[PDB]
């Protein structure tokens, strides 16, 4: 965008971080992904000292 | 127009829309077939595109 | 791309000194993630994985 | 262009109008998610007070009126709780149909209304009720719809982007987006 | 002459006709993601155009950040026309508005 | 026998049962077991010797409870009519035109069997105060607000459409058209102009009041 | 009970054995000629949600309400297509659809 | 086609086509329940 | 009027393929399969399930 009249609906209304929930269903739509979960497992483990 | 059901400008909301456009397709469909002039037996033979 | 089906793009060139070493000091050229295989279930990249041990002697 | 107005009715970008209120309750889903959460609620009390502090913004609203009229419908309603649809007692519509949910606290649908009830009334052991019924109606009126949202968009998005899922096959009714179509 | 004149006082009672007074104000009391996302852009146009300013600016050379922090401490001289779909509305303010 | 001397006085009784629950639910004074009458005491009333029923004794007039008064000011006598012919005759209705006519009601009723001629249909709506609403009785089986897709319509009168559309300032074209030949309009008996109100469950939020009007 | 067939004026005949308060159908212009609008627009939030349940997308019934009231706005059954759009206001609108 | 050449009208009647035209003066106008009361002046 | 199945009764399907997986809406772990490959060769086994007591259906997506 080339004016503030945009540089502000490109933050508050219009961000990655309103963008939480879709109105299709109210499920999230972003998470970690594939190793990120499997590190979470490793790492909030019983024997992860 | 002494009451507020329409302006001087008119109004035309779709219902409206919708109840013209019934009349003029049946308008057209009265007028374009007929036997004679009725304002006399002074009429005019048919037409062809 | 492996000769299994599994294509991917270079995405990121490395350096060679942030890499992990190896039982001599071989470093890898080219990492995989193992998190590719469990939708794809290529098993035939693991056995040339470790016959490509068994050929190379 | 449907676009919710500023007294929530549903509206046609030339002012022809489609609904009262959107959807029934005027709620986005994208904020409902933890609405009927009551146990969630109750337990991150004090954090979620100060969210939605009631200090510098209950006495810039109507506060004593949505919450007398409610209970007359929820005495009212029990009497007619036995009854078909056409035998129904007709005097008293809901709450919202008189009063904004913008404006005045405690005005809730008829859905909200009976499922905090059925929640202060079964799970209740040192539990209090009216620290409870502050917070879970002035939820319900922080999360309503934004007057100006794009809902004629929004919903053709909520029956285009999973259509790209129901090409799926045979293993009678027509299925899937040839369905769809018709 | 007076058929501009008549012209003109048509609307100034068409646009009187239309506001709704201030003590008859029947919409929301809240700043709804709408006008924060706008008054908070037009007011950083404005700052880029050598308006006014009346806060501590903390070297924030960033145009759109002065105007969220005189959001915050209520120092803009807006007013938002809310129109309802007839054609009348409700001058609220900046002030009388509460933000999420 | 009684081959179809069984189905046609027992589809003709909820069909009668059906009258008495269109003429309450539009504001006049039925009493409750008249609604409720039962096939067995409907037979030994309005069914001859033989077995055989006669409509003519089954018409009747109703007049407007003064509660309903206090908000429709002027609901005048409804009367309901049957037919015994199959084929309605032009003559027919030119017997119950004038009955109408001369006897100043202001709501007519004619409930017939097969068909009307159209010939007949010319005679409809000539009384411009009156109004005149046919009815197939084979189309009367079933009460069709009974059935749970269907809402509780109510009807609404000049100081609540006044207390509408000066509430969300529309105009009168602005609301969602409900049509003059709809099997509810023709139920409640919707002029061109009247608001209804339908109370429609909604599938999320419960009871939902939205309202609609006729064209 | 499952009919492949639609006709509800010999159903209400069959009463002994049917509870004839509670037939539910899929055609629509079939509802919107018996049963009134209010009944044909219930119906189209069922037929809608019976697409999307079969594949378990759960799409709100928010966006399916605004929907069906929509195209039962006029009191008929109008589609969104080339013939449900001749009724409009904003002109540019129907020479930009096509 | 619905024109003629010698009486110079249309060959439905003057009084047909004034009460079609009459109509859609109402319909220009946000009304339509009086727009169907012009039909019950037929003598 | 036939000397083999011609087509079935009302309880002649009875499915077996369980595997022990967990079920959210009715907790029925039993839960069959249909063997199918859906989107083009960049994807993984659409190899579907389907819930087996409250009659729910699932997508094998990844």
């Amino acid at each position: 965008p080339q004016n503030e009249n945009a540089r502000a609906e490109a933050l508050n209304l219009a961000n990655t971080d309103s963008q939480y929930l879709t109105p299709t269903s109210g499920s999230p739509v972003r998470g970690l992904i594939q190793d990120h979960i499997s590190a979470g497992v490793w790492l909030t483990s019983k024997d992860s000292f | 127009l002494s009451d507020g059901r329409t302006t001087e400008r008119g109004s035309f909301t779709a219902t409206v829309n919708d109840e013209r456009k019934k009349l003029v397709h049946e308008f057209h469909k009265k007028l374009l077939s007929r036997g004679k002039c009725d304002n006399c037996g002074m009429f005019s033979p048919k037409f062809r595109k | 791309s492996s000769r299994h089906g599994q294509k991917g793009v270079c995405s990121r060139k490395w350096p060679t000194i942030d890499m992990p070493f190896s039982e001599t000091g071989i470093q890898p050229d080219i990492i995989i993630n193992p998190h590719a295989f469990p939708s794809r279930m290529t098993i035939g990249m693991f056995v040339e994985s470790l016959a490509g041990k068994a050929g190379a002697l | 262009g449907v676009h919710v107005s500023y007294d929530n009715s549903i509206r046609d970008a030339d002012g022809t109008l489609v609904q009262f209120m959107y959807g029934g309750d005027a709620i986005d889903i994208t904020k409902e998610s933890h609405m009927t959460q009551f146990e969630f609620c109750l337990d991150n009390y004090y954090a979620l007070l100060k969210k939605y502090n009631p200090s510098a913004l209950i006495e810039h609203l109507d506060v004593e009126s949505a919450l007398k009229y409610s209970k007359k419908t929820l005495k009212y309603r029990k009497k007619h709780s036995k009854e078909p649809h056409y035998k129904q007692s007709v005097k008293y519509d809901p709450v919202l149909a008189k009063y904004n949910p913008a404006k005045y606290l405690g005005s809730v649908s008829e859905n909200f209304q009976d499922k905090l009830e059925s929640f202060l009334d079964k799970n209740s052991k040192g539990v209090n009720e009216k620290k409870f019924r502050a917070l879970m109606q002035l939820k319900y009126m922080r999360s309503l719809i934004n007057p100006g949202e794009a809902v004629g968009i929004i919903a053709s998005q909520s029956v285009g982007e999973p259509s790209t899922q129901m090409t799926l096959n045979t293993f009678n009714v027509t299925l899937g987006i040839p369905r769809l179509r018709e | 002459p007076e058929d501009f004149q008549q012209h003109e006082q048509i609307r100034r009672k068409t646009l009187k006709e239309k506001a709704i007074p201030k003590d008859q104000r029947a919409t929301t009391p809240y700043m709804t993601k709408y006008e924060r996302a706008r008054i908070l852009g037009t007011r950083a146009l404005q700052i880029s155009m050598n308006a006014p300013v009346f806060v501590d600016l903390e070297g924030e050379t960033d145009p759109l950040r002065i105007a969220m922090k005189e959001l915050a401490e209520k120092k803009i001289p807006l007013v938002i026309r809310r129109y309802l779909p007839d054609g009348s509305f409700e001058d609220w303010s900046v002030e009388e508005l509460i933000v999420d | 026998m009684d081959q179809e001397n069984e189905r046609n006085i027992s589809r003709l009784w909820r069909a009668f049962r059906t009258v008495k629950e269109m003429v309450k639910d539009r504001g006049y004074f039925i009493t409750q077991e008249e609604v409720e009458l039962p096939l067995e005491d409907f037979k030994a009333k309005y069914c001859d010797s033989m077995g055989r029923p006669q409509r003519k004794m089954m018409s009747f007039q109703a007049n407007p409870t003064e509660e309903s008064i206090s908000k429709f000011p002027d609901m005048g006598s409804l009367w309901v009519e049957f037919c015994d012919e199959p084929s309605v005759g032009v003559k027919t209705m030119k017997t119950f035109v004038i009955h109408i006519q001369e006897k100043n009601f202001q709501t007519g009723i004619f409930v017939y069997q097969n068909n009307i001629t159209p010939s007949a249909m010319k005679l409809v709506p000539s009384i411009p105060p009156a109004t005149i609403e046919t009815f197939n009785e084979a189309a009367l089986v079933v009460n069709i607000t009974h059935h749970e897709l269907v809402p509780k319509h109510i009807r609404l009168s000049s100081d609540e459409k006044r207390e509408l559309l000066k509430r969300y300032r529309l105009k009168e074209s602005q609301l969602p058209r409900i049509q003059r030949a709809d099997p509810v309009a023709l139920y409640l008996g919707l002029k061109r102009g009247e608001v209804v109100k339908i109370i429609r469950k909604s599938e999320t939020s419960g009871r939902y009041a939205s309202y609609r009007i006729c064209m | 009970l499952v009919t492949e067939g639609v006709n509800f004026q010999a159903m209400w005949d069959q009463e002994a054995f049917i509870d004839v308060d509670g037939i539910t159908s899929n055609d629509v212009a079939a509802v919107l000629k018996t049963y009134g609008v209010e009944a044909a627009r219930n119906t189209i939030v069922n037929e809608i949600n019976n697409v999307f349940s079969r594949y378990a997308i759960s799409v709100s019934f928010r966006h399916l309400d605004l929907i069906a009231d929509m195209m039962t706005r006029q009191g008929t059954y109008l589609a969104f297509n080339r013939q449900g759009m001749e009724t409009s206001t904003s002109s540019f609108m129907k020479m930009s659809y096509e | 086609r619905a024109s003629c050449l010698f009486c110079h009208h249309f060959r439905l009647k003057s009084v047909e086509v004034h009460r079609y035209a009459c109509k859609l003066r109402l319909l220009q106008y946000g009304l339509i329940d009086e727009s169907y009361k012009l039909d019950e002046i037929t003598l | 009027k036939s000397v083999v199945k011609t087509s079935l009764k009302k309880n002649e399907l009875k499915d077996g393929a369980t595997i022990k997986e967990k079920c959210p809406q009715c907790g029925n772990e039993e839960m069959n399969y249909h063997t199918l490959q859906l989107r083009s060769a960049d994807e993984g086994a659409t190899v579907f399930y389907t819930c087996t007591s409250c009659g729910y259906k699932f997508r094998t997506n990844n």
